[PDB]
């Protein structure tokens, strides 16, 4: 009620999922337990966000080894894939050819494989359940659902479970998604392998060809989470931050703060409008300094990122950009210097 | 997106993003199995879509086989330097989840301000191109002056700013937020 715990806390965008973790936890799981379980839950009451067919990032901190980590586990372009395969922003964006290859699966088998405490069926069965019975539809899928209210509506598939009599679930409603809790039964009973090498794996392919999709059997067996031993770290005052490199953004995130830290802002920042003002200007051109740079970050696999990204960790190179922020006025684009190529 | 942050008793930390891109990913679901696909593939820059106005495609970002797009996606574990978590936080809302990502760090480090008021806290973003600062339709009007006689064009966001889900210790343990621009809510023990 005051959401203030002596012992342990789960964070999620769902109150019932928030729940699923803490008892994870109360039963004996590790934080890695709980995020499985709790993540399962989110797929369900926000189904328009994340699920079983998309990707993660976990960032993970072992207190007794003093350790992060980081899990990839992000989609990746099918093996079919192409450069200029698209031609308009509705090609990537609707119908199958849109699906990269979904990594979610694999990479919660990772992290409870590393970090488990829990059977890995035991972090399916409350999601189960409440796939099965249903639950009153929330705040942010009733407004999702309105948001895209014409496409559900005209799509007799998302119209199934997203509608009640035809027109889409208002907040409130019952959701049932019973097709999904027999596939979350499957993945519990069977494990991962029935999603990339096993049963589901056929009836995936043939989705996702069948809306026009390129995704193959051989993408999903080929599919491997990544665990990162050496996460992006930055040092801010007496403590350190731990976050994802490229492909993901934390090297923007610090840059940002590495810009900010040498204004040693603090409550003093924010408690006039002449300096809250001033305050929030160098916020925004920061983020603008940022952003420039941003635009040469791509997969480090396909692409050499570890100078872009040491200039984006280093604080000389943030007190550079910070020198060019001026108090009065923010500027032209040109002025942040955005560069789609290296030098 | 999806963000979610868990601390557990022994002060080990998960920080997890998820995502199937747009709402509903690509409008794909299976009559079987039920799963939403994700549509991830607009992730990528392509040498031929028109981005926005002015916007051009990113050749670090194009579209190979077996590449991961580009991500804003940013979980994050922030630990003091006697080894014990101190915040656990992430966001999901696309383009606007390094900067709310940022702010509710700046928030809570920075500003003094606890973890349920840096969540709840109004936010803005501005990524360069397009060229606007986005705000919310609670900030305090006197940083929307603040921005404007610094000759930024602002404009208000008709729903709101990104979703941030945090943790961060304190002296009572560990206090958690959820944001309720969403309508979640943490849960503990
Ligand atoms: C777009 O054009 C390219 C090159 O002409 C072609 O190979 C590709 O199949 C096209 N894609 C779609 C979705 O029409
Ligand atoms: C942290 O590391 C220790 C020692 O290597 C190990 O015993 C323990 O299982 C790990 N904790 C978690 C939560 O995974
Ligand atoms: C499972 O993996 C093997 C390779 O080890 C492969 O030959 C087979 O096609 C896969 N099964 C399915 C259902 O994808
Ligand atoms: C932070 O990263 C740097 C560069 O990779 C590395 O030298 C250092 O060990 C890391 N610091 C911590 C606290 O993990
Ligand atoms: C890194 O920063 C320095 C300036 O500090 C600059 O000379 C160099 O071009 C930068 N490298 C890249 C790849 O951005
Ligand atoms: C972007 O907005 C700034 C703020 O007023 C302005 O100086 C500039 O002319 C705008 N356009 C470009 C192309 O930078
Ligand atoms: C649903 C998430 O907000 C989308 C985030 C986007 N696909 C990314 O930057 O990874
Ligand atoms: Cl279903
Ligand atoms: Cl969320
Ligand atoms: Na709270």
């Amino acid at each position: 009620d005051n959401h203030v715990y002596t012992r342990a806390a789960v964070a999620a965008d769902a109150k019932q999922c928030s729940k699923i973790g803490r008892d994870a936890l109360r039963d004996g799981g590790s934080a890695v337990d709980a995020a499985i379980a709790a993540l399962l839950c989110v797929g369900l009451m926000n189904a328009h966000s994340m699920g079983i067919g998309g990707g993660l990032f976990l960032t993970i901190y072992n207190s007794t080894t003093r350790k992060a980590e980081v899990i990839n586990a992000r989609e990746v372009a099918p093996r079919l894939a192409f450069a200029t395969m698209f031609n308009s922003s509705e090609q990537s964006q609707k119908g199958g050819l849109s699906v990269a290859v979904p990594g979610e699966i694999r990479g919660y088998e990772l992290a409870h494989q590393r970090h488990g405490r829990l059977p890995w069926a035991r972090l399916f069965q409350p999601s189960i359940q409440l796939a099965r019975q249903g639950f009153p539809v929330g705040k942010g899928l009733a407004a999702a659902l309105e948001n895209k209210r014409t496409v559900i509506e005209q799509q007799p598939v998302l119209c199934e479970v997203f509608c009640r009599d035809r027109k889409v679930l208002r907040e409130g409603e019952r959701l049932t998604l019973p097709q999904l809790a027999d596939t979350y039964e499957t993945l519990a009973i069977e494990g991962a392998q029935a999603f990339y090498n096993g049963s589901l794996t056929a009836q995936i392919v043939k989705d996702i060809q069948a809306a026009g999709g390129i995704v193959t059997a051989e993408d999903l067996n080929n599919y491997r989470a990544e665990l990162i031993e050496h996460p992006l770290n930055i040092s801010l005052g007496d403590a350190v931050l731990y976050m994802p490199s490229a492909p993901l953004s934390g090297p923007v995130l610090a840059l940002i703060l590495n810009i900010l830290k040498g204004y040693n802002f603090s409550r003093e920042s924010v408690e006039s409008p002449e300096q809250k003002g001033l305050t929030y200007h160098r916020i925004v051109e920061a983020f603008r300094f940022a952003y420039a740079k941003r635009t040469l970050l791509g997969d480090p696999k396909f692409v050499d990122v570890t100078e872009v990204v040491r200039n984006m960790t280093s604080e000389f190179f943030a007190a550079q950009l910070r020198a060019q922020i001026s108090d009065d006025t923010t500027h032209p684009i040109s002025y942040y210097k955005p560069e789609f190529y290296t030098p | 997106t999806a963000h979610l942050s868990v601390v557990a008793e022994d002060g080990s930390a998960v920080s997890a993003t998820s995502t199937i891109n747009l709402y509903f990913g690509s409008k794909v679901r299976s009559p079987v199995s039920g799963i939403l696909f994700n549509n991830e593939m607009d992730d990528f820059s392509s040498p031929s879509i028109t981005n926005e106005f002015g916007v051009p495609p990113s050749p670090a970002n194009f579209i190979q086989p077996g590449k991961q797009p580009l991500s804003s996606m940013c979980p994050t574990i922030m630990v003091g330097q006697d080894g014990q978590v101190r915040m656990v936080v992430g966001a999901a809302g696309g383009t606007q989840i390094t900067t709310a990502t940022a702010l509710a760090i700046i928030y809570n480090l920075w500003f003094g301000y606890d973890v349920k008021r840096a969540v709840e806290e109004p936010r803005l973003h501005n990524q360069l191109l397009p060229n606007v600062t986005t705000v919310e339709r609670n900030i305090d009007q006197a940083v929307t002056a603040a921005l404007e006689t610094r000759h930024h064009h602002t404009q208000i966001a008709s729903t709101f700013i990104a979703v941030v889900q945090a943790i961060v210790r304190t002296a009572g343990g560990w206090a958690a937020a959820s944001d309720s621009r969403k309508g979640g809510e943490p849960a503990g023990y």
